[PDB]
Formats: structure tokens, sequence, C-alpha cells
């Protein structure tokens, strides 16, 4: 009983790491994503004064 | 002597029954408590079942 009382603690830890992961994860792609924007529209531009 | 006799077959018959009756109890009252002692056996096999299972997250 006591086992399953705190491992109960342990299992909500491990649900919360799971979600707090999940939501770094998702920002950090939101991050390179928009890096990879940025730097594919400055990839562009120095594409274009190469051509001129 | 033969009714003091009598009174005593009287006596003894009674208490036989009694014992007989007491017999009968009792072995209800194991049966019911054995069925009772499985039940929890099983419910505490379950549950170190249940707790494998939460600590092989």
């Amino acid at each position: 009983m006591d086992a399953i009382k705190k491992k109960m603690q342990m299992l909500k830890l491990d649900k919360e790491n799971a979600l707090d992961r999940a939501e770094q994860a998702e920002a950090d792609k939101k991050a390179a994503e928009d890096r990879s924007k940025q730097l594919e529209d400055e990839l562009v531009s120095l594409q274009k004064k190469l051509k001129g | 002597l033969s009714d003091k006799l009598k009174e005593a077959e009287t006596r003894a018959e009674f208490a036989e029954r009694s014992v007989t009756k007491l017999e009968k109890s009792i072995d209800d009252l194991e049966d019911e408590l054995y069925a009772q002692k499985l039940k929890y056996k099983a419910i505490s096999e379950e549950l170190d079942h249940a707790l494998n299972d939460m600590t092989s997250i």
C-alpha cells in the first residue's frame, strides 16, 4: 500500500515530465522553423544578388 | 434409580443433539471463512501484479 502511495508521486512526475518535454520540443521546433525561414529569405536575397 | 436413569438419558440425548448442531455450525463458519480468505489472497496477488505494472513504466 505504501509502495503504491509513494510511487504514485513518481507516476505524476513522469506524466508532468512527458508534458513538459513535449512543450519544450514544440517550442524548439518553432524556433528552428523561424530561423530556417529567415535563413531561406537571406539565401534567396543573396541568390538574386549573385545573379545580378 | 429408574427415574434417575431416564432423566440422565434425556439430558445425554440433549447434549448429543447440541454437539451435532455445533459441529454443523463450525463446519459452515469454516467454509465461509475459507472462501473469504481465498478472496483476500487473490486480492493481494492481483495488487502485487498491479504494483509491478506501475513499476514497469
